[PDB]
C-alpha cells in the first residue's frame, strides 16, 4: 500500500498543504491512536494538529471514536482519500441529470464537506448571481426545489447528528459527543420559507439548525456502474437493446 | 624528488628491519613500511592460466584439442624436455590462427605437427 | 557553532565606534606576536571600519546626549527604524526627510517635519 | 502492449484452463521460436501464473508439467498498483513542470495584472504595446506549450480514473468482505 | 545596518595558554576564528560583542588541552532593505556602478536604478548623467567620487560550499537605488 | 561490454487520447477545482512568521479575516482555537 | 606480519587482553590494541549513517553531512563485509560533549 | 572574503543500527554495473576490462595501479562498491528461516 | 560493554574510565554583560492600537 | 495464530506451509483431507482432465498437486503486505521491508577486501561464475528452447548464489557437490582465525621484543635488564619542552650508533621525518624547537611491560623499570619467578614499550611489581624468597 | 554535602598522573620548582606530592548526579 500512501501525500499536499499532509500521512501510517502520541511523534505545536484534525473531520476525512479508559481515538480510511479524483465525474453526471443549480449545490456540498439546506441554497444563489445579469434575479424557491428534488432522488444524504443532551447522560459531557446516524430521515429535508435576492457584489437565526448533509458517494458509484453496464450493452448488440437494458 | 629539498638523490635503504626511501641529500624520510604476503597463505596458493582467466581454452574444437593432445603425446614419447613440449604447443596454437591451416584434412595436420 | 537568534537587536554606529575605540586602547599595547594571518584579518577589518567611521556624522556623540535625543523623539511616534536612521545620518535638509520617513507626506505635515529637522540639527 | 497475436494466446490460455506450449503453437497458429519467448514474457511479468503439476513427489523441474493458469483476482491487483504508481508519476511530473516554469509564470502574471489594472480608471492607452515589448512575448508560445502539456497530462489523468472505476468495481464485487 | 546575534561554540585552549585567565583566551580565540568572515544566513561578522556564560572546562583523554562551551554575542553586518546609505564609488560597468563602503565592496547600482535621462556613455566606461534644462548631458561619475547617497533594494546569499569529492565571487551581493531625488552626488542638491 | 542505455526502445506506443467537449469540460472543471482549494480556511498554510522590522506599512496591508470555528457540538471539547 | 624470516611482531592474545581488564587500565589497552597496531581514519555521512570517501557521500550526492573518525582497520574491514552480505551496520554518531 | 566554514567535524559513535538493503538502495550505493564475465584484456598488458570484475573503479590492490574512482594509491583508497543484477530472483540463505 | 569498546577503538567504561576530569583554570563564569544603550525597552512601543 | 485456518478479513481458507525440498517451499491449500472433501480442492482436482488425457502419469499423482513457492511469487506476494501489519511481524519498518528480504541484486565488494593474489581470491572466481551463469540464462531463454532446462538451470544458479554467502551446505546432491573447499563469507567471520577471535580482540602489535631469560640477583625486584641490541631498535617519541631540551640535544648529536642516541626527528610544522643517519651535520641539534619530537633510544628508567605467554592470572604481565646491559638475554631477580612461573631452563619472555605518556602512568601505578606483592585470590604473598636464599 | 569516599582511589591517581604528564610534555607552565629532572612523569609525581596539580575530579554516580572533588582535598596515601 506504499504507492497508495504516496497518493495520499500528494492529494493532501494539493488539497490542504504541508502540515495537513504530514498529519494525515502519519495517521494513515500508524493507525488509530490518541492525540498526545500524535503530537509527540510530529513534534509540532498541538495547535496545528488540533486545527488540522478539526478541518479533516469537517470534511469527514478522519473519524474519531471514544475508547476504553476515556481516551479518544482518531482514525482515517484509505478508501475515502481516493475519491476527490472522481468529483469531476460526479459533477458532470449531476449536470447531466440536473441544471446548473444542482451542479452548484453539489459543488458547494463537496467543497464544504457538510452543510445544511438553508446555507447551501443561500450560498448557491449568491454564487449564481454572477451567472445572470441585466436586472435578472432569483429567489431561494427554485434552489430549494432543486435541493428537495436531489434529496428525494437520493443524491443528497443527511449527516449524523448528536444524541440529545437533556435526554441522555445528563451532567458533565463525555470526552467526545459520540454522534449517531439516523436512517429514516436520510432523505427527509427540513422545512423553510425564507427567500432572498442575491447581492451582485456591490460591496455595500437558522430554522434548520444542526441538520447537516453530505453527498451520497455510493449512489454515484452505483449510477456510474449502471452507465458502464448500459455502455457494455449498447456496444454488445445495439442502441435499442441498451435502451431496453 | 625530495619534498623538502627538491634534489633527486633519493636512495632506497633499510634500517635493521624497516624498508624505507630516504632523501640521502638532507636525511629525510619520504616513504616507509611495506605490506607483504606471508608463509601461512603461501601453502594455499593456486594458479590459473591467463587464458583461463581471460576467456580462452573453451573455444578449442574437438579436433583442435585432439591435435594438441597428439602434439603432447608425440613429443613425450621421444623423451624431450618439457620446454620442447611447451614450445611445440605454442607454435601449433599460433599456427592454428591461419584459416588455411585450421580448415584442412587430418593427415596434413599430422604432418604439420611433425614439422 | 550554532546560531540562536539572527535578529536579536539593532545597533547604532556610535556603539560600534565605542567598541572599536576600546579595542584600539587594547591594540598596540604590546608587541605583535605574528602568530597567524587571523591577526591580519582582524586588524584589517577593524582598521577599515575605524577609517570608515572616522568620516561619519555620529562622531563625538555620547550615551547621554543620544539618550536625551531619543527621549525627546519618543513623542513623535516614528518607527524605531526611522529613529535609528535619523540618528545615524543626522540629516540637515528637508528633501531627504521626504525620503526616509514612510508616507512622509501623509503621516506628517510641514511644521512637524521642520520641528524634527530643528531637533536633529540642534541636539546633535 | 503485446500485439494481437499475444492477446490471441492469452485468451486461449484463459479459455483452455490447462494447456501446454506445443498445444498452443498447434492451436494458436504460432510459429516455433515465436510463442515460447512470448509465454516466457507473460510469465516473467506475472500476468501469467505457472501452476506446475509434478511427475514425481519431489516436484523436480525434470519431473513436472508446465500447465498454465490464470488468477484474475491477483491480476487485477497488480494493475491497481500500476495505475497507482502511474497517477503518482503524472502528478509529480506536472508539479515538476509547474515549479520549473513558476518563474516565467509569475513574471507573466504580474504584467497581465498591470495591464488589467486601472483599465476602467480611464488611463492612457500607451501601455498595451509598451508592456509587450519585453522578452515575455517571444516566450508566450512556450507558455502555451506549457499550458497544453498541463492540459494534456490532466486529460491523461482523467482517462485513467475511468479505468480505476472499473478495476475497483471488480475487486470490490469479487470480494465478499466477510 | 549592524545587527547583534547570539551564538554558541566549543573552544580548545592549547595547554601553554593556561597561565592567562581563561575568559581572555576564549575571547581572543573566537575573534581569531570568526572575524572578517561571512555566515550563510546573517551576513558578514565584525567581532564579538560580549560573552554571556561559560560551562566547565573538560579535559578529554588523549589530549592536553581543555575544551569549553561558550555562549557569546557577536555584531554582524546585515543591512535590511530600503536602508539609506552613503558610500564611495569603486568602479563603473555597463550593467551598473560598483560602490564601496571601505570595509565592503559588493554593491551594484544597475542602470534601471539610474535616472531615466542617462542610459549610456560615449563608449567610455565612466557613467554619464543627463537632465532636462541644465546639466546638458555632461556630468559623469568618477570611479571613486564622494560617498554617494543610495538606498538598498535587493540582496542575496549564494552558496560556495564544496561540491563533489575534493581534489571566486563573494557569497553576498547587494543592489542599490539612485532614482529618487536627493540621492547620488551631494553637489546635485 | 557497454550496458544498454537507460531507455530501451519499445515498438508499441500509448494509444491516442480520447477528446471531446465533455472531456474538455472535465479538464477545465479539474483546473477550476484546483483553483478553489486555495481560497478558504480549510487550506491550512503555515502561520505567518519572521517579520523583519516595524515597517510603517504594517498598518495598511495587514490581512484581516474572521476566526474560523466549526460548530462545536459536533466535535470533542478539547481543541478550541480560541 | 608474524614470521621470523619476514620481520615479526608479537601478539596480545585474548589472555593478555583479559589480564589488562584485570587491572582496569583503560588507556593502556586502548594504546596497545589500537594506537600501535592498525589506527585508521574514515569518513561517515551522518545523514545516511554509512561510510563514504574524501568528504563526499556518493549515496547522498552531498558534502554537508560528512564527518571523519578514527577506527581500527579490522573494524572498518568488518563493516565492508557485513554491508556486502546485505546486513547493513548503519552507524549513528553525535558530538563528544 | 569567503563563506565561513567550521574546520573540526570530529564526533563520537553512539549507536549501531543494523538493517537491510533493498534493490533501489543497493544500486544507489554502487558506482558501476559489472556486466562482463572476463578478468583481463586479451593483449599482453593484462589490463582488467573496463566493465568486467576487477574494474579499478572499485579500488585497487597493486602497488603501481592507483584507483580510478578516486585518484589515490593503495595506501589511501577506502574502496568502492559495484553491483550485479540477477535475472531470476533467488532466496537468501541467511533469512530462509525468516 | 567492554567488548564493544575494545573493537571500536574507544576507552572502556570501568577502571580508570569511570569519571571525568576538569582543569582548575582561573576563570569567571557569567561575567558582567556589556550594556547596550540604543536598544532598551522603554524607548520602543508598538504603533498598532 | 497458527490455530486459525480461515482469514476472517475475507473468509479465505489457507493451508499449511512446509519446505518441500532443499531451498524449495510448498503451500498446502489444495490438500485432500480424511474429513469431508473441500469443494475448493474438488474444483482444483477436476480441472486436470485435459492433461490427464494427454499424459497418463498425471492420474496417479494428481493428488500431489499443491502450490509451489518460487522467488517470483513470494516477491509479488510480500510486496502487497499492508503498512499497518509489519510491526506485528517484529521487523522494524525503519530497518527494512519484507519485500526486499528476497534478493534480486548483489554488491561486489571493493578490491581492498580481496587482494590480487589469493590467482585471484575465491570470492572473485565465485562472482565471475555467477555472472557467467546469469548470462547463460538470458541468452538461453532468448534462444527460445524448451522450458525444462530454463528452470533447471535456474536451480543451479540458486544453489550457487546460496553457496556464495556460505560454503557449508550439506544437502547438495552427489553429482554436483563441490570437490574442493572454499572460503565463503561466514568462513572468514567464524573460526579461530576469523575477524572476531583473530583480528579484533587479540591482535599483533609492534614496539616489542622477545628473548631468552636468565638470572641476576643484583637487580632490585622491580628492575629488568635489557640488552643493548634491543635498546637500539625500540624508541620512545619524547616531545621537546623547556626542561628536556639540553638532554635531547646530546642524544641527537650521538646519532643512531652510540647507545644513548636517537633515530628520527619529526618537525613541528612540516611533518616529514629526518632520518638521523644521513643528517650530514649535528646542526639539527641546534635547530631543535619546542614541539619537535625525537624518537630516542630506550634508556634507563623507562617503563616496559613483561609477559610470559601462557598467561593464567593477572600477575602474568607486570611492569618493570628498565636498565640497559650488554649481553644478549633479559635478566631479572629470581624472587619474581613465582608470579611468572619461569625457570631458566631455556624459557623465553616478551616485552612491550608503551608509547604514550598516559600509558606510562597506568603501567607504573597499576601494574608495577611493588604494587603487586600479594595475589588477589586470597591475599597471600607471592613475591618472596626462593631456594638457595632459604638455605 | 558530599557522600562518596574521602580517599583517592588508585584509578583516580593513575589517570591524574598520566594526564598531568601529558600536559607537561606540551610546554605548559610547571607549578613547582624543578631540580633538573627531565622525565615528565617524575615532575608530575613531585607536583602530586606537593599538592599543586591543577586538576578537579568529577565523580559520577550511576544515577546521573555527580560530585566535584579537588585533587588537593582527597587524603592521598601510600
Ligand atoms: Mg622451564
Ligand atoms: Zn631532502
Ligand atoms: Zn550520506
Ligand atoms: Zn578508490
Ligand atoms: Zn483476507
Amino acid at each position: 500500500t506504499q504507492a497508495e500512501i504516496k497518493l495520499c501525500s500528494l492529494l493532501l499536499q494539493e488539497h490542504f498543504g504541508e502540515i495537513v499532509e504530514k498529519i494525515g500521512v502519519h495517521l494513515i501510517r500508524t493507525g488509530s491512536q490518541p492525540l498526545r502520541v500524535i503530537a509527540h511523534d510530529t513534534g509540532t505545536s498541538l495547535d496545528q494538529v488540533k486545527k488540522a484534525l478539526c478541518v479533516l473531520v469537517q470534511h469527514n476525512l478522519v473519524s474519531y471514536q471514544v475508547h476504553k479508559r476515556g481516551v479518544v481515538e482518531y482514525e482515517a480510511q484509505c478508501s475515502r482519500v481516493l475519491r476527490m479524483l472522481r468529483y469531476p465525474r460526479y459533477i458532470y453526471t449531476t449536470k447531466t441529470l440536473y441544471s446548473d443549480t444542482g451542479e452548484l449545490i453539489v459543488e458547494e456540498l463537496l467543497l464544504n464537506g457538510k452543510l445544511t439546506m438553508s446555507a447551501v441554497v443561500k450560498k448557491v444563489a449568491d454564487r449564481l448571481t454572477e451567472t445572470m445579469e441585466d436586472g435578472k434575479t432569483m429567489d431561494y424557491a427554485e434552489v430549494s426545489n432543486t435541493f428537495v428534488r436531489l434529496a428525494d432522488t437520493h443524491f443528497v444524504q443527511r449527516c449524523p447528528s448528536v444524541p440529545t443532551t437533556e435526554n441522555s447522560d445528563p451532567g458533565p459531557p463525555p470526552p467526545a459527543p459520540t454522534l449517531v446516524i439516523n436512517e429514516k430521515d436520510m432523505y427527509l429535508v427540513p422545512k423553510l420559507s425564507l427567500i432572498g435576492k442575491g447581492k451582485r457584489r456591490r460591496s455595500s437565526p437558522i430554522p434548520d439548525d444542526g441538520i447537516y448533509w453530505q453527498a451520497n458517494l455510493d449512489r454515484f458509484h452505483q449510477h456510474f456502474r449502471d452507465q458502464a453496464i448500459v455502455s457494455a450493452v449498447a456496444n454488445r448488440m445495439d442502441q435499442t437493446s441498451s435502451e431496453i437494458v | 624528488r625530495c619534498p623538502d629539498c627538491g634534489s633527486t638523490e633519493l636512495v632506497e635503504d633499510s634500517h635493521y628491519s624497516q624498508s624505507q626511501l630516504v632523501c640521502s641529500d638532507c636525511g629525510c624520510v619520504v616513504t616507509e613500511g611495506v605490506l607483504t604476503t606471508t608463509f601461512s597463505d603461501e601453502g594455499n596458493l593456486r594458479e590459473v592460466t591467463y587464458s583461463r582467466s581471460t576467456g580462452e581454452n573453451e573455444q578449442v574444437s574437438r579436433s583442435q584439442q585432439r591435435g594438441l593432445r597428439r602434439v603432447r603425446d608425440l613429443c613425450r614419447v621421444l623423451q624431450l624436455p618439457p620446454t620442447f613440449e611447451d614450445t611445440a604447443v605454442a607454435y601449433y596454437q599460433q599456427a592454428y590462427r591461419h584459416s588455411g591451416i585450421r580448415a584442412a584434412r587430418l593427415q596434413k595436420k599430422e604432418v604439420l605437427v611433425g614439422c | 557553532m550554532e546560531v540562536k537568534d539572527a535578529n536579536s537587536a539593532l545597533l547604532s554606529n556610535y556603539e560600534v565606534f565605542q567598541l572599536l575605540t576600546d579595542l584600539k586602547e587594547q591594540r598596540k599595547e604590546s608587541g605583535k606576536n605574528k602568530h597567524s594571518s587571523g591577526q591580519q584579518n582582524l586588524n584589517t577589518i577593524t582598521y577599515e571600519t575605524l577609517k570608515y567611521i572616522s568620516k561619519t556624522p555620529c562622531r563625538h556623540q555620547s550615551p547621554e546626549i543620544v539618550r536625551e535625543f531619543l527621549t525627546a523623539l519618543k513623542s513623535h511616534k516614528l518607527t524605531k527604524a526611522e529613529k535609528l536612521q535619523l540618528l545615524n545620518h543626522r540629516p540637515v535638509t528637508a528633501v531627504e526627510i521626504q525620503l526616509m520617513v514612510e508616507e512622509s507626506e501623509e503621516r506628517l505635515t510641514e511644521e512637524q517635519i521642520e520641528a524634527l529637522l530643528h531637533t536633529v540639527t540642534s541636539i546633535l | 502492449r503485446f500485439g494481437s497475436r499475444c492477446a490471441r494466446i492469452f485468451r486461449l490460455v484463459l479459455q483452455k484452463k490447462h494447456i501446454e506450449q506445443k498445444q498452443v503453437e498447434d492451436f494458436a497458429m504460432i510459429p516455433a521460436k515465436e510463442a515460447k519467448d512470448m509465454l516466457y514474457k507473460m510469465l516473467s511479468e506475472n500476468f501469467m501464473s505457472l501452476q506446475e503439476i509434478p511427475k514425481t513427489p519431489d516436484h523436480a523441474p525434470s519431473r513436472t508439467f508446465y500447465l498454465y493458469t490464470v488468477n484474475i483476482l491477483s491480476a487485477a491487483r497488480m494493475l491497481l498498483h500500476r495505475c497507482y504508481k502511474s497517477i503518482a508519476n503524472l502528478i509529480e511530473r506536472r508539479q515538476f513542470e509547474t515549479k520549473e516554469n513558476k518563474r516565467l509564470l509569475e513574471k507573466s502574471q504580474r504584467v497581465e495584472a498591470i495591464i488589467a489594472s486601472m483599465q476602467a480608471t480611464g488611463a492612457e492607452e500607451a501601455q498595451l504595446q509598451e508592456i509587450e515589448e519585453m522578452i515575455t512575448a517571444p516566450e508566450r508560445q512556450q507558455l502555451e506549450t506549457l499550458k497544453r502539456n498541463v492540459n494534456k497530462l490532466d486529460a491523461s489523468e482523467i482517462q485513467v480514473d475511468e479505468t480505476i472505476f472499473l478495476l475497483e468495481s471488480y475487486i470490490e464485487c469479487t470480494m465478499k468482505r466477510q | 545596518m549592524f545587527v547583534l546575534v547570539e551564538m554558541v561554540d566549543t573552544v580548545r585552549i592549547p595547554p601553554w595558554q593556561f597561565e592567562r585567565k581563561l575568559n581572555d583566551s576564549i575571547a581572543e580565540e573566537l575573534n581569531k576564528k570568526l572575524a572578517n568572515k561571512v555566515v550563510y544566513n546573517v551576513g558578514l561578522c565584525i567581532c564579538l560583542f560580549d560573552i554571556t556564560k561559560l560551562e566547565d572546562a573538560y579535559v578529554f583523554p588523549g589530549d592536553g588541552a581543555s575544551h569549553t562551551k561558550v555562549h557569546f554575542r557577536c555584531v554582524v553586518f546585515h543591512p535590511f532593505l530600503d536602508e539609506i546609505l552613503i558610500g564611495k564609488i569603486k568602479g563603473c560597468s555597463p550593467e551598473g556602478v560598483h560602490v564601496s563602503l571601505g570595509f565592503f565592496d559588493d554593491i551594484l547600482i544597475p542602470p534601471e536604478s539610474l535616472q531615466q535621462p542617462a542610459k549610456f556613455d560615449e563608449a567610455e566606461q565612466v557613467w554619464v548623467w543627463e537632465y532636462e534644462t541644465e546639466e546638458g548631458a555632461h556630468d559623469l561619475y568618477m570611479d571613486t567620487g564622494e560617498e554617494i547617497r543610495f538606498r538598498v533594494v535587493d540582496e542575496s546569499f549564494v552558496d560556495t560550499s564544496p561540491t563533489g569529492p575534493s581534489s571566486k565571487e563573494a557569497p553576498y551581493t547587494l543592489v542599490g537605488s539612485i532614482s529618487e531625488p536627493g540621492l547620488g552626488l551631494l553637489s546635485w542638491w | 561490454l557497454k550496458p544498454p542505455p537507460l531507455f530501451p526502445d519499445t515498438d508499441y506506443k500509448p494509444v491516442p487520447l480520447k477528446t471531446g467537449e465533455g472531456e474538455e469540460y472535465m479538464l477545465a472543471l479539474k483546473q477550476e477545482l484546483r483553483e478553489t482549494m486555495k481560497r478558504m480556511p480549510y487550506f491550512i498554510e503555515t502561520p505567518e512568521e519572521r517579520q523583519d522590522i516595524e515597517r510603517y506599512s504594517k498598518r495598511y496591508m495587514k490581512v484581516y479575516k474572521e476566526e474560523w470555528i466549526p460548530d462545536w457540538r459536533r466535535l470533542p471539547r478539547e481543541m478550541m482555537p480560541r | 606480519t608474524e614470521g621470523r624470516s619476514r620481520d615479526g611482531g608479537l601478539r596480545l592474545g585474548e589472555m593478555e587482553r583479559d589480564c589488562l581488564i584485570g587491572y582496569g587500565a583503560s588507556m593502556l589497552l586502548l594504546e596497545r590494541l589500537m594506537i600501535s597496531s592498525d589506527a585508521f581514519e574514515v569518513d561517515v555521512c551522518g545523514q545516511c549513517g554509512l561510510l563514504g570517501y574524501s568528504g563526499w557521500c556518493h549515496y547522498c550526492k552531498s558534502s554537508c553531512h560528512v564527518s571523519s573518525l578514527r577506527i581500527p582497520y579490522a573494524c572498518k574491514l568488518l563493516f565492508q563485509e557485513l554491508q556486502s552480505m546485505n546486513i547493513i551496520p548503519r552507524l549513528k554518531l553525535s558530538k563528544y560533549n | 572574503k569567503e563563506q565561513f566554514r567550521e574546520t573540526d567535524v570530529a564526533k563520537k559513535i553512539s549507536h549501531i543500527c543494523f538493517g537491510m538493503k533493498s534493490p533501489e538502495e543497493m544500486r544507489q550505493q554502487a558506482h558501476i554495473q559489472v556486466v562482463s564475465k572476463n578478468l583481463y584484456s586479451q593483449d599482453n598488458q593484462h589490463a582488467p576490462l573496463l566493465y568486467g570484475v576487477l574494474d579499478h573503479r572499485m579500488g585497487t590492490s597493486e602497488k603501481d595501479r592507483p584507483c580510478e574512482t578516486c585518484g589515490k594509491n593503495l595506501a589511501d583508497c577506502l574502496g568502492h562498491y559495484g553491483y550485479i543484477d540477477l535475472e531470476l530472483p533467488c532466496f537468501h540463505v541467511g533469512y530462509f528461516r525468516a | 560493554g567492554v567488548s564493544e569498546c575494545i573493537i571500536m577503538g574507544i576507552p572502556m567504561n570501568i577502571g580508570t574510565g569511570l569519571f571525568k576530569l576538569l582543569h582548575k583554570a582561573d576563570r569567571d563564569p557569567n561575567p558582567p554583560k556589556r550594556p547596550l544603550i540604543f536598544d532598551t525597552n522603554e524607548f520602543h512601543i508598538p504603533l498598532v492600537t | 495464530c497458527r490455530k486459525k485456518n480461515i482469514c476472517h478479513h475475507c473468509g479465505a481458507f489457507n493451508g499449511t506451509v512446509k519446505k518441500c525440498g532443499l531451498l524449495k517451499i510448498i503451500h498446502e491449500k489444495y490438500k485432500t483431507n480424511k474429513k469431508v472433501v473441500d469443494p475448493i480442492v474438488s474444483n482444483f482436482l477436476q480441472s486436470f482432465e485435459t492433461a490427464i488425457e494427454h499424459n497418463k502419469e498425471v492420474e496417479p499423482l494428481l493428488g500431489r498437486a499443491q502450490e509451489n513457492l518460487n522467488p517470483l511469487v513470494v516477491l509479488n506476494l510480500f510486496k502487497r503486505i499492508p503498512a499497518e501489519d509489519v510491526p506485528l511481524l517484529l521487523m522494524n519498518p525503519e530497518a527494512g521491508k519484507p519485500s526486499d528480504l528476497i534478493l534480486t541484486r548483489l554488491l561486489v565488494p571493493p578490491l581492498c577486501i580481496r587482494p590480487s593474489v589469493v590467482n585471484e581470491d575465491d570470492l572473485t572466481m565465485k562472482l565471475t561464475e555467477i555472472i557467467f551463469l546469469n548470462d547463460v540464462i538470458k541468452k538461453h531463454r532468448i534462444s527460445g528452447a524448451k522450458t525444462q532446462m530454463i528452470m533447471e538451470d535456474w536451480d543451479f544458479l540458486q544453489l550457487q548464489c546460496a553457496l556464495y554467502i556460505n560454503s557449508e551446505l550439506s544437502g547438495i546432491p552427489l553429482n554436483m557437490a563441490p570437490k574442493k573447499w572454499t572460503r565463503g563469507f561466514v568462513q572468514r567471520l567464524k573460526g579461530k582465525q576469523g575477524r572476531f577471535r583473530g583480528n579484533l580482540s587479540g591482535k599483533r602489535v609492534d614496539f616489542s621484543g622477545r628473548t631468552v631469560i636468565s638470572p641476576d640477583p643484583n637487580l632490585r625486584i622491580d628492575e629488568v635488564a635489557v640488552p643493548v641490541h634491543v635498546a637500539k631498535i625500540l624508541t620512545f617519541p619524547e616531545k621537546v619542552n623547556k626542561a628536556n631540551i639540553n638532554f635531547l640535544r646530546k642524544l641527537v648529536q650521538n646519532g643512531p650508533e652510540v647507545h644513548p642516541g636517537a633515530n628520527f626527528i619529526q618537525q613541528r610544522h612540516t611533518q616529514m621525518k629526518r632520518f638521523l643517519k644521513y643528517g650530514n651535520r649535528e646542526k639539527m641539534a641546534q635547530e631543535l624547537k619546542y614541539g619537535d619530537i625525537v624518537e630516542r633510544h630506550l634508556i634507563d628508567g623507562d617503563v616496559v611491560l613483561f609477559n610470559r605467554q601462557p598467561s593464567l592470572h593477572k600477575l602474568s604481565i607486570m611492569a618493570h623499570l628498565a636498565r640497559v646491559k650488554p649481553h644478549r638475554t633479559f635478566r631479572f631477580n629470581e624472587c619474581v619467578c613465582t608470579p611468572y612461573n619461569a625457570d631458566f631452563d631455556g624459557d623465553e619472555m616478551n616485552l612491550h614499550l608503551p608509547q604514550t605518556e598516559e600509558a606510562k602512568a597506568e603501567a607504573l601505578v597499576l601494574m608495577g611489581t611493588k604494587a603487586n606483592l600479594v595475589t588477589p585470590r586470597n591475599g597471600e604473598p607471592l613475591i618472596a624468597a626462593i631456594q638457595d636464599f632459604l638455605t | 554535602k558530599r557522600i562518596t569516599t574521602p580517599y583517592m582511589t588508585k584509578y583516580e591517581r593513575a589517570r591524574v598522573l598520566g594526564t598531568r604528564a601529558l600536559q607537561i610534555a606540551m610546554c605548559a607552565p610547571v607549578m613547582v620548582e624543578l631540580e633538573g629532572e627531565t622525565d615528565p612523569l617524575l615532575i608530575a609525581m613531585k607536583e602530586l606530592k606537593a599538592r599543586k596539580i591543577p586538576i578537579i575530579i568529577r565523580r559520577y554516580l550511576p544515577d546521573g548526579s555527580y560530585e566535584d572533588w579537588g585533587v588537593d582535598e582527597l587524603i592521598i596515601t601510600d
